[PDB]
This record gives C-alpha cells, structure tokens and sequence, in this order.
C-alpha cells in the first residue's frame, strides 16, 4: 500500500493552463470593465436583473484581476509570499460563492416577477437595493474564514507552492463537501425549483412577450452550471477516493488531480460568459 | 540481401526493399 | 484462441463516464420533468405527435431515474445487490426499445397523416390512443424476460460487478444481433420507407406549409439515429469478433470494448434530445 | 533498417467502419431522395439541377458499394477479383465525375452571369448533350488503367485489395495524375471562372436579384475543403517515394495513417449535394 | 542548461503544418486576390475602413505568396538558399507587424469617426491618405533590419534550415520581447483604450444605427487577437525558459517548442479571416 505515487512531469497542464488563464483574464477584464463602465457610472440599467448582473460583473472583475497570479502559478511557482497567496485565495473563494448566490437571487427575482405579477414591485425593489448585500456578499465573506486562516505556503524543494493546507484529510473532505453543497446542491435546487414554478405558471399565458426576457437568464444559468459541472464531478470523485473507498487506483489519483485542474481552468470561463451574453441579446 | 513482401507496390501498402 | 487477456477500462473512462452520465441525468430530469409537468398535467398538447413525445419523455425520464446507478457503477463497483441491478437493466432495456418503437410510430403517424390527408382522422386518434400501448410498451415489456432472468452480480475480488451473464457466447451473439435488428434494422426500414413515401408525395403539393411541422420530427429522428449509430457499429464489430468471424487480436478486442463504453455514454444523449428540440422549434 | 513495415492502427479498424457506415447511410437516403424528387417526378427547374442530378447519380454509385470499403476496413477482402475491380473502377469514375460536374457547374454559372444576354442555347446545350461526352466519357476512358492494374493480393495476411503497380514509379505518376485531374486543373478552371464572375458582378451592383451563386459556391468550397488534406497527404507520400523526404519509416507510417483517415473523412462529400438540397443553403 | 534535443517534431506536426499552410495559402490567395480585384481595380470602396482593409489584404497577400515556402520547410528542409530565406523572413515580419498596425489605425479611425463625429472629416482623410503609409509601412520595413542582417542558413549536416541566428540567447530574448510589445501590448492598449472611449460615448446616443458599422471591426479585431494570443503566450513562456528565471525540466521546453510551431500554424488564419468577414457582413 504505497501512500502517494506523486507525479513529476505535468507537461501539457503547464502550457494549457496559462493560455486559458490569459484568454479568460483578457476577455473578462475587457467585458467586466465595459459592463461596469456602462451600468455603474452612466446608469444605463433599467430592470432589477441588471443590478445583480452588475454585482456578478463586480465579482468577476475581482477574480479576473487576480487571475494572472494563477497564470504565474501555472508557469512558475509562487514568488510573492504568504499575504498575496491569502489574498488570491480569499478573492477566488469570495467570487466562487458570490456568483452562485447572485444567480440564485436572479432566479428568485424572476420567480417573483413571473408568478407575483400584481403585488410584487416593492419587494423586488427591496431585494435589488437592501437585503441582497447580506444575502450574497456577507455570506461570501463569511464562508472564506477557514480560507483566511488555512492558506499558507510550504517549503518544498525550492518550490514555495501556494495552496490551502489542512492538518488532516478529514478537514479536506469536510470542506470539499461543504463547497460541493453550497456551490451546487442548495442554490442549484433553489434555481431549479423557482424555474419549475416559472414554467408551471407560464403555460397558462396566451402567448405573452414576458418569456423573452427569461431566455437570456436561462442561457446564463445553463452556461454557468454547464461550465462548473465537470469541476464539481471531479472534486466529488476526489472526495470519494479519499476516506479509502476508491483507493485501488494510484494512477487514478493522478488522473483525477489532472482532471480537476483542467476543468477548473475550463470552469473559470464563467467570468468570460456574462459580458458575452451582453454582446449578444 | 534484405527483402520485403515482393510486388506490394501500390496506392496503399507499398514498400521498398533495401539493396546491398 | 484464448480470450482471457482481459484489460480493464482506463482511468480517463472512469473520469469521463460519470461526467457524461451526470450531465445527461441532470438535463434529462429537468427537461423530462418540465415536459411531463406541462403536457401531462396541464393538458397543453395540441398536435397528435405531442402524445408520442410525451410517451418518449416518460420512457426517457424512467431511464434517467436509474442513470445515477450507472454513474456509481462507473465510479466504483456495484454494491446495491441483485434487485436494483435487475431493475436498472430492465428499465434500460425497456427505454432502449421503447424510444425507437415510439419513433417508428411517429414516422408512421406522419406518413398516415400527410399521405392520407382526407380519410385518416379517426385512424390517427385510434393509433395514438388505443393500440399504441400494445404497439410499443407491450413488446418492450415482452422483450425483458431474459433481461429479468439473466442479469445479476458476479463473485469477483470484492467487486460484485452488475452485468448480464450468459452460459455461452452464442447467446451473447444472438442477443446482440436481436438488439441490432430491433434497434436499427426493422424500425429503421419502417421509418425509411415511410419517409421516402411522404417525401415522394410532398412534391405534388403547391408549395404548401404542411412540411414546416415535418422539420422538428425529421431533426429528432436523424439526431436519434446519429446518436445511436456508432454504438450499433461498435457492438456489431464486437459481435463479429466472436464466432471466429474476424480474428485480428486481443488489443483490438480491448479497443472495441472501450469504444463500446465511450459510445454508449455518448449515445445516452437520446434522453436529452427531446427537451432540447422542445426548447427550440 | 531491415525494410519498411506495415501496420494499421486498432482505432482505425473501428472508427473507419463507423465513418463509412455513417456516410453510406446519409448518402443512400440523400441521393435516393434527390433522384426520386428531381429525376423521376420532374421537379427540377434551374439549369444546375441537371448537374446536381448527375452528381447524385455518381454519388449513389459510390455509396451503394461503400459497405465493401466498410467491411475491408475491419476484415479481409474475401469478395473476389471481380468485386475488387468493380469497387475500384466505380470509386475512380465517381471521384472524377463529381469533379467534372463541379467544373461544369462553375462553367454554367460563368455562362449565365457573364454572358447574361446572348446565352440560352449554349447553356441548354451544356445541360443536355455535351455534359455526357465531357464528363462521363473522359471518366470512363480515364479509369481503364484502374480496370487493368487493380487486383487482390494473395499475401497470407489481410488479403489486400488495392491498385497494384509493377514498380514504385507507376504509383508516383498515377498519384500525380490523380492530383492534376482532381485538384489542380479543375481548381484552376473553377477559380478563373469565379474570378471572372465576381469581376463582372461588381460592375453590376446597381441591381441585385439573383443569389443562385451562393449554393454552387458553398458546394464547391465544401467539396474542395473536404478533399484538400487527402491531396496534401498523397502529395507528401508521392514526394516521399521519390527519395526526397528521407525522414524515416515512421514518417511513412504516419503519412499512410493520415491518408486513410483523411480519405474516410473526405468521403463526406457524399452528404454535400442533398444536405445543401435540404438546407436550401 | 544544455537540452539540445529539440528535433524530429513527432511527425504529426510534419503532417499537420503543411496541410494547415496549404489550406491557409489557398483561401488566402483566393480571398485576397478577390478583395484586391474588387476594391483596388474597380474602386468599390465606399467607407474609410475599406482603405485600411485593402492595405491589410495587400500585406496578407504578400505573406500568403511565400507561405508555400513555409509549407516546403514543413515537409522537406530548405533548398532555396539564402536570398529566398531572407526575403521570406523579411516579408513575414513585415506582414506580422503591418497587420497589427493596420488594426490599430482602424480602431483609431473608428474612435475619430464615433467620438469626434462632427469636426473630424479632414483629419480622417489625412489619416486615410497621407500619414497612413508612414504610420504602418515605415515601421514595418524599419523593424526588419535585424531580420535583414540576422536571418541566414546554417551550413549543417545535410539539413540547411532557414532561421534567424544569434550569437547569444540575450538577443533572442530581447527580440522576442520586442515582438511581444510591438505585436500585442502597445497596439493592444491603444485599441482597448480607444474602444473604451468608443463604448463610453456610444451609450449617450438614443440607440443610433451607427453601431452596426462597428460589429465587423470588433469581430475582426477580436478574432485577430484570439488567433495571435496563444502564440504570444508561447513565445513569452519561451522567452522566460531562456535566460534563467524558470527551469522545470528538459521536456517542458520541448513541449513549448511544439506548442509554438503548432500555434504559429494555427495563427496564420488571420490572412484567411479578413475576406471571410467580407463574404458575410
């Protein structure tokens, strides 16, 4: 029973990670700068969906502006220290939770606007103005406390690798399962339930035009979930080969740990697609 | 003299022997 | 002569099968639940094709319910016992025959609707109301008694793999040929003959708009057969590997057995196909 | 360096029958429907549809014995010398006839666009009489060296059916004639004719009524984009056989794999005329 | 620090460089000859963008003319001597800088047309007639002096390859850095900045119809930079794998040296891209 079987090459990952990271960084910085410059300063926005899209673009801007540190971590290793590694990880965790709770808020606003078409114009205004801050941004900052006290840089063979470090594997599986839950299970079922009531109450309409604004929102939701799903499958399988269940593969561990990196780089495209939807209709 | 399949010379599966 | 040179599935198969299965299961649950909840409870169906598509969505939802068992069997090995393996296999075989028999009924309905446009109004309601159950669901139930009696789990090195086990390879060959015939040859010939007839009779119209509803049906049937075609080619080559008809090697047998699993995962898209055709027009 | 070895990949013994069966199915339905719609019920109106009927006839002739290539990709040629000669001779006559039909399509478009006033007799003359003696009769007289030289080998392995030549120079001159008949001279004719078409159409920008050029442009561009990398591969193989590219036997194996895979992918021009007929593109 | 094993190109590159080069050469010479014959001989230009697009097509045609020398260098090794190698590298550098400088001038012209829409018509004619030549071409021929004096052919062991040769790696690093700046950074910041004032001043209008004349320009600029971005990433990583900042094996820069060649082939589609944007609108 060999414990590790650690790989050494990582050939194509170190050349495909920074290209994808630079493409996401450039398109995200351009699109989020344009979106913020148009509906944060010129006040172009009209509907309550655009306020949450502005919040989503703020979170995507924050993640994209720190993404070149991930590109340098792909090519070289971390030469910046403990504080920059902590800042990168807290910004990534804040964006990763903030996008999915903002999307849950968008789906809840769409449910309230579709089925409560008479008595819900002031709760939608309150949702867009006051309660959304403690709805998404306060839990996003609250959920990265163990990231704040747990992300250090170790002393490997002149490496200085930046990653969150844990005293044992039980904390690794516990926080991986927590990330899986808060990222896919609860807000995913909230979005799915709200869209189920939307589709159930939308069939009674006699060909109304109000479903045309639902298409952009459902494209954004489907694109976000289809981007983030292979990463969630990879870390679910990683947390399952942990606790000595799928231990029979030692090359399988390297395969999962390469799959997680590759589809994490591909799942960072969710910052790219929000202004891509704004370029089209 | 090293040899190959003799008259296999076509559009596909064509080879060439090496002379001494 | 010896077939015992057995090679297990690769780790990339063990990481790509569950992602495809989870994506297909999620979109199948969402789309088939929405289709059933709209046109089986709210009475939204208007055309006679939509009853058949409701039946197809019911069969696809029934398969998609048991699909996470296939995802678990892709990740780890089967731990659920005899009864759940039997139920998963009988539901898979029922869905696999029922979808293609339902699509053959759809093509027959299209031919009998457009070619016999003057007389066939009562036969269309009769075909989609009464004889459709004994047309598709009764043969799909009758083609499952060997699936009920032949599927169990083996006694491996604490693996317990759920698969259909046979006393000899001749039964495997004749069942693969029966599945090839029932899935591609006879309903393919029926669909092809009906479609050649309605295309040959559609040129006599004076540029009518009756072929506008034909496009969704022919796109659904063409995409279904394009999904299921390379799996049928792979299992036909694997069937001809036996009976000593083609003898090329054992690494070839491993490649075909890998191709079968990958193409079966890619061909499970037929549950996703009907709600994607419903979301578009 | 003992000699040059021969080896076919195990993935190309399953993927190539899949591609051959897919192309055979879509070719048989598309060309059967195109023949039964235009050449039987007299639906064709424009002057290029006679050429598309001839192209679909040659396409049907190639598609109906594409299953022999599908069997040969995985099995050995146990059909005979007659079937090997027949498959090769109609593959050659289809591959030259389709090229000559596309050249005649470009010539008819040049005669219709540039000589818009005084060309109604020679367009009809090109449509009925001289098309046979300029497309089929050169193609039938250009495939009698395919009739003579092609044979089935009596080697103890794989029983290969191929165009068998006495020495390696005959392969070179036949591949160069293949390139100069399939790509170079008809490409020069088509390019010159379409250059004159656009040069005389830019002088007539004041009226825009006709857009029958788009269908023929899309068909010709898709045909040449399909057939280009096979011509690149056989050109590289022909220059290998001159002992110019002395870069090893592994290069001559990669080239022969590329040629086979690209020929299978370049058989996809069978679904080019009826796909463009269905799409009206 | 002496790898010296950067050869043999794995032979899939030796089959994939010439196919890509021949495809891009054929469609580039067709599209650029068509664009030149339409808009330089018959005066079909109507807008101020079309003069710079004519200059871009001239530069792309000049590169595409000697692209078959790159194809021959892909298949075989260089046989044309020293002067043809110098001319090929000189006009490759001329096109490689002139296309980006043309795109920067197009973006500056769009900024002058959109933001200064009232008092900038004679500066637009000055930017389109007189100062454009010394803007784009004079830096393009002036930046080829190291290409003129540093591109030679090595008197080698029967290969005689054509590449620019340098006495030390510091000149290689500083010229790759100069390539990075002049090809991505300074025109990139100029284009992104001017498009930022374009987007900032566009939203003040009441939904004007001047926006659809900018869609073709942003598609051209975004597709050009998306083509050239992974090559710039690869040469930046290659400039860092020279000198001594990063060092992670002898196989990493063997992967980079394949990535650079493959992506340099795939990034020559910008000559193919410009007349494709003229085929559509």
């Amino acid at each position: 029973k060999e414990p590790c079987f650690r790989e050494e090459n990582a050939n194509f990952n170190k050349i495909f990670l920074p290209t994808i990271y630079s493409i996401i960084f450039l398109t995200g910085i351009v699109g989020n700068g344009l979106v913020i410059l148009v509906m944060g300063y010129q006040k172009k926005l009209r509907s309550m969906t655009d306020k949450y899209r502005l919040h989503l673009s703020v979170a995507d801007l924050l993640f994209v502006i720190t993404l070149p540190f991930w590109a340098v971590d792909a090519v070289a290793n971390w030469y910046f220290g403990n504080f920059l590694c902590k800042a990168v990880h807290v910004i990534y965790t804040v964006n990763l939770y903030s996008s999915v709770l903002i999307l849950a808020f968008i789906s809840l606003d769409r449910y309230l606007a579709i089925v409560h078409a008479t008595n819900s114009q002031r709760p939608r205004k309150l949702l867009a103005e006051k309660v959304v801050y403690v709805g998404v941004w306060i839990p996003a900052l609250l959920l990265t406390i163990p990231d704040f006290i747990f992300a250090n840089v170790s002393e490997a063979d002149d490496r200085y690798i930046c990653d969150r470090f844990y005293p044992n594997d039980l904390w690794v599986v516990v926080f991986q399962f927590q990330h899986i839950m808060v990222g896919l299970i609860l807000p995913g079922i909230v979005i799915l339930s709200c869209y189920c009531i939307i589709i159930s109450k939308l069939s009674h309409s006699k060909g109304h035009q109000k479903r045309k604004a639902l298409k952009t929102t459902v494209i954004l939701i489907l694109a976000f979930f289809a981007c983030w799903l292979p990463y969630y499958i990879g870390i679910s399988i990683d947390s399952f080969i942990l606790l000595e269940i799928i231990k029979q593969g030692c090359e399988f561990e390297n395969t999962v740990h390469k799959w997680i990196s590759i589809t994490e780089a591909l799942a960072f495209f969710h910052c790219c697609l929000n202004p891509i939807l704004y370029a089209f209709l | 003299n090293k040899t190959v399949l003799p008259i296999m010379s076509g559009f596909k599966f064509h080879s060439k022997p090496v002379i001494n």
